């Protein structure tokens, strides 16, 4: 009772909630009041980022339909925004990008298994290579740095505190109080 | 174990687990032994079992009967369904019991694998062929006709030494 | 979160 | 539920489903929606199947009230009509019952699995045979080919397209389009 | 939602399914929905059964619940009616019983597990034969039958189609058509 | 579901059910109910009992609830009233227990499962033992036999019919028809 | 369903029932309600205890909100009051303890596991020998014991009926009828 | 291993598991071959076990009772009801108890598995007859009437080195 | 339904309950929660911690959440406060935190599970020594201790009844009676 | 394996396991075997186990009252519940432990299972007077009187090879 | 197999599993029986374990204290709690490592039973009484004192074979 | 079984199965047992496995180094992780593989289990130290610099029988 | 199932 | 039930 | 589906 | 449980 | 709590 | 058993 | 066990 | 162990 | 495997 | 390991 | 997604 | 089984 109700309250105020790892369930969800919301095309609308990452597609559905629309998108984050979490972040409108001041960022490149025959095995293996080309490429678009800059920091995992990552150009700004 | 081995040479065959495909080869396989040894000695066989599976009691019961030797059989605390017909299938005039010996006889119990009406029609047919063959099997071994035991043998039945004696599955009750 | 979100 | 509210709204049109192996509960589910669309002795009742069929009883509570009422009944198969599926789809009127395109029929003979005495076995081997019998005169007098025939194709499992069927009787007709 | 509005709307023309096993928390329900409809003393009261049988408690407590009142019970078989299922069925009210013409009545005899020492063994044996002569008495009563043949014929399980069924004794009457 | 409604409509009419093993969560609810009903203090309380028994506690607990109030309690036994069960059937005010004919009481004697040191254990064996000598004890007090009499007569489980406890005391009348 | 409106109109009344093990939600449960009914400061609260106890934590809790208010809280003991049950129970108001004559009252040491290194192991032993000695002088000083004469008592468990409790000192005294 | 045989060839028998198929089948056979030799030599029986089942149980019986030699049994730390009828079941006058012994005597728990009601009645009056032939026997063993057998029998009794020497049971208690 | 109609009519009055692990929903729901309550920017908002603990990034969101608005959070610990609820009970606005008389609290250490490879392993490491130095430097900084004194306290677990907690510098004030 | 067997002729019998029935029936075997061997020579027991069952404790008891000759027993490592009590056991004087040894004394526990409660009753009783009939055989074995065995039982007590020579366990703990 | 019974002939002895009963027991076992040969030669102990139980290592340690022959140890591979206090239990000047060996230290662990909290704090001051005598056995062998390897004992301790010279573990690190 | 041993006498080890402590237990003392014989004879080792535990690799390590006999080894089939170290660690010259024989090299793989912090820190210190420890040792025994060997050993590296001859970790790659 | 049950 | 209860 | 089944 | 509570 | 909380 | 068997 | 068995 | 046992 | 290795 | 063990 | 669906 | 087999 009291989960759904300050949700609808909240989403009344054109607030969205991303509070677990990302699957198909809650990507259909999202598009979905992101499709809601984008009715009315002047107002802006909030994204909060708590995740500790998900699975590519639904991620890359939800950013798509987040660049579909008009309406700005400004994502703040809280406490972890980590795998696609931080993809997502990153993926606000330029300039409306904002995270708590004791937020962490992960930087993680994907991770997958794969099984069958050899041919198999093969083609899944230029098509996840391609997925990770498509990540880092987009990623450096997003942040200002240059491809291999990101490719070379991408290899492993990579932790930001709230300054780190507005001086690397994931985040613009960080909230200090209200 | 040792008592085992030193008891073969007398010519004792336990039969003290539950009939399957491996004590069957075993009981067969020292039947062979034996009557490749002098023919014209008898072979005493102790039952203790509470039965088991069916195709190790014909086979065990076709080895009987082929061996020219004569094989008695000697009940031993409890003989049900297949250790009955075995106990009941020695030669006649040298079936014995215990006292206390406790003989069990009911009608063969079966599981028809799942499957289209076809494939349990053959079972069950077979099924009821084999019940036919051992009531026939234990007719032929016993003094009682086969419409007696078509009225006993349709639910299970006990008997005790003097009971079996009385019924014919044994000829004897060991006293000391 | 406002200022300014909202 | 919003498939709550589409079935409770295709139910009053005139409309029943059957999208699960048919057990008790689904085959008491639609004999009272049977009975329940019976008070009206004029319109027509209609009967959606896509089902890989399921126990004898259930399907026969549901043949035996399909053929108690007044009101013809439409079948039309969708997806898979298979063993049972296929015996109520046939069980429909005769010139009114109907197959999508790509609608796929199989024809089925009846399993079960069986365990105790020699008699139980017995017993219960007269009555699978029993009702193997009866289903195949039902399905002989239902679908117009004469017994035998019936009982040799049931031999083995048989697969039929929409005008497989149409042209073996189990379908007066095969729709197109609207 | 489909199933209770219909059980729902059933129960107010005063119609009672009985499509499960019988055990205790249904033997309840069925026996409150009896005691809710005894009501009104004149309208019978009409029992629909379609089970494998259960538990001898529930369905004796069903069973004395039903010839409490005045009410007449009308009860008709679909699909399936074995062990307790067949007993309910044949204890309605004489000329008041009736079946579908597929319907498959099987007469069953009692089954249990014992355990414990050899004292509480014998008691519940005792107590399980006194069971079994009730049951034998009872349905002897009910049918027409003498007692000893209906001992005789509830040695092993017996099948019954309808029309059997009905000169056996166990049905009054079988339903042909609407 | 129909259960909910119909048994509130029961408890409409002073109605309670007893219809599954006595335990903490039942008996909570049965004496809230009774409490509840009791602000009337000019009507009684209506019991059926269906039940195997349960814990001794909760027992206890509705025993003594039904003992407070100045409300008279009607038991009346339905199917099966044992352990437990037939302890709170035969609980009621005198000259107002009643049994169906075909319902089976069955006295029992408590059992427990013991854990522990040897110490422990012996706390735990009088209590035991104290529990069974209280329950022999108003026993005797409600049917009106001796102590003995009912301390050797519940050594081993023992059954009755309606008739046979009559006779006993446990039951002041047998129901016989509407 | 039913089972829910009976505590909403026994809360109506200011009753509230522990009827289960203590655990956290439990207890902020009851935490919440008694803050609820301390809203007016001149009707009294009633606590019915029917539980085998459970963890301290949620029971101090319990307790430390029971004497925070002005409200005065009176116990009622039905069926078992053991462990922290028993505790609750003699923290009531002094004058206003009761309990049913056939209730019994086990007073229970508290017992807990410890897994760890051997510092860790160390300093839960203090903490639990802590707790030991809290739980001893608070029930000495509710009770009237001297602090030895409950340690002594405390070292086993120990069994109270209705009339050894109130010579104790845990009940104030015990009802027998209305 | 190597001291149990090296005590059987002193005509010494351990029962120090559970009675079952195996184990008396395999207690049996050394009983017979140790008769096999001269029968003028008593065979002794150290009995530590729980207890097993009733068929194997009255197997080693008959067997015992069956051989010409005497058999001394002597109880040891613990004898449920098989072991305690094993141990009652010695030749009179010469079978022995530790100081700190437990006896256990108890009436036979059995598991009717779930089936037709006919078929439990026959186990039913099965299970009666062997525990009415329990008692038969164990008061034939002993000193004290079968209605005292009765009564006693009903719940687990358990009596120590002197009670069992009283009660019949043991005819000497050894101390050293 | 009693459960959320006691937190509804307690949110109502600003009051927050923290009562079980502290994961990424009840984080979210705590900070949903905050949100929604800072509406008013004059009315402070009242947190009651019972619990055991829970995640790192979960609690650090909660505690952003506390200090980013302008309303002053009164956090009060009742049962116990360990491991992140001291940390979010110290949290508090100076001057109003306080706890019952027999509230316990319990200072812990970080612990975490690592796997992988050398690098990662080292990665992880000193994101957990990062971490650890995060939460001793905010600690120190609410409770007025030094550095150092923080760290060697927090090298094993500690316990803190209410007086000596409020000695300490994790509790302002411990409340009595009302 | 071969030290065990080597060591065995040195009269030296390890106790490293649980206590049950099968160890106990080997302890008991080896006792008399080497009691056969030789009447007039000692017997050396080796004991570190955490303990066991109390049939078995008081089958192992007995054998080592009955033999003639003494019987030496060191403990070693840990020695608690069974082990203690049969260390404790061991002929007068001639009782030795490590330096570093530790050893446990405590109540005996059991679990008396779901039944009837009359069987519960017996249960209890019976358990009752083994621990009387323990506790007074401890105290026969030690210069401490029974009730004070009362006080020091009721909860576990451990001691030291000090603690257990002062207390009357041990007779003397070895140096070097 | 048949090297390490080769290998025992030459007083090796082997330590590979984790220390438990069964191998301490086998350990002693080995150690007097190489203490029945001549008194003169030494015992070499090559020890690669990862700990294990306290009360057999204790008994081991007292086993090895009781040996009038001279120990020597080598450690390689790894050398945890149990391990570690075991090598440097070796006599002075006869404890060895290789070069790549590694030597971990830690404090005892346990997982104490739940139950009555009199329990739980008597098996707390046992396990702080354990710990205490364990720090101070380490200290008797070892140049640094009792305080010392206090400090150092509460965390875990890694050590190489330089570092375990230098600290006084071990006596001399070899190299070819 | 009989061709192991067989290969034994001549001086031939094997190295099939996955690196742990009993595998290397063998490995030591089948060494320590070849070097005791007339030094002047190589000892072979036959390496076809998946790799291991670490610390087993470093006794066997060391053990390989401590011998003065050379010591010659020979890949089949793979070697990765412990197998590929414990190849290049042969006697220089002495390095063998077959044609279709695959080597791969990883940094080792960790599991550290939950605790503190500090635990953490502990035990990721000690993984840092033993992989540069492995690192290094690896570079000795190889041409290639440390450098390369840490840029290298980063990700998993699979190298051929030629790969392996250029890279330094074989001297020679078998033929005919 | 009228008629005649209803 | 009635009669008598109800 | 109209025509003919609606 | 009036009288008296309630 | 009041006072005072609330 | 002899006699008569063996 | 002599005397007196064996 | 001797001496003295054995 | 001579040669040579033996 | 001789020299010097053994 | 209009235009043009929506 | 001779004759004839062996």
């Amino acid at each position: 009772g009291l989960g759904d109700q300050v949700y609808n309250r909240l989403l009344n105020e054109r607030i969205i909630f991303l509070g677990q790892p990302v699957d198909d369930d809650i990507a259909n969800k999202i598009t979905a009041q992101l499709l809601l919301l984008a009715s009315d095309p002047e107002k802006d609308i909030y994204l909060y980022i708590n995740s500790p990452g998900g699975s590519i597609t639904a991620g890359m559905a939800i950013y798509d339909t987040m660049q579909y629309i008009k309406n700005d998108v400004v994502t703040i984050a809280m406490g972890l925004a980590a795998a696609m979490g931080q993809f997502l972040l990153s993926a606000g409108t330029p300039g409306k990008r904002f995270a708590l001041p004791n937020a962490e960022i992960l930087i993680h490149q994907p991770s997958a298994g794969l099984a069958g025959s050899a041919s198999d095995i093969k083609i899944h293996a230029e098509r996840l290579l391609h997925t990770k080309k498509r990540m880092a490429e987009l990623t450096s678009q997003h942040t200002g740095q240059t491809i291999e800059q990101i490719t070379r920091d991408s290899d492993r995992d990579r932790w930001f505190d709230a300054f780190e990552a507005k001086e690397y150009g994931l985040i613009d700004d960080v909230m200090t109080t209200a | 174990y040792d008592p085992y081995a030193k008891l073969f040479e007398e010519r004792v065959i336990f039969l003290g687990v539950q009939i399957d495909d491996a004590s069957a080869n075993d009981v067969m396989a020292q039947l062979l032994c034996l009557e490749s040894m002098d023919p014209d000695r008898d072979i005493s066989v102790y039952i203790n079992s509470p039965g088991g599976s069916f195709t190790a009691l014909t086979a065990i019961y076709d080895t009987m009967q082929y061996v020219k030797p004569d094989v008695q059989t000697v009940c031993m605390g409890q003989a049900a369904a297949a250790a009955a017909v075995l106990l009941a299938a020695g030669t006649p005039g040298k079936r014995m019991a215990l006292p206390n010996a406790r003989v069990l006889i009911h009608q063969p119990y079966s599981e028809t694998g799942r499957g289209q009406v076809s494939d349990l029609e053959i079972a069950a047919n077979e099924i009821l062929r084999m019940r036919s063959q051992l009531e026939d099997m234990l007719a032929k071994h016993s003094t009682t006709p086969v419409e007696k035991i078509r009225e006993d043998i349709e639910r299970d039945k006990i008997l005790t030494a003097e009971d079996a004696l009385s019924y014919g599955l044994i000829d004897q009750v060991i006293s000391t | 979160f406002s200022p300014a979100a909202p």
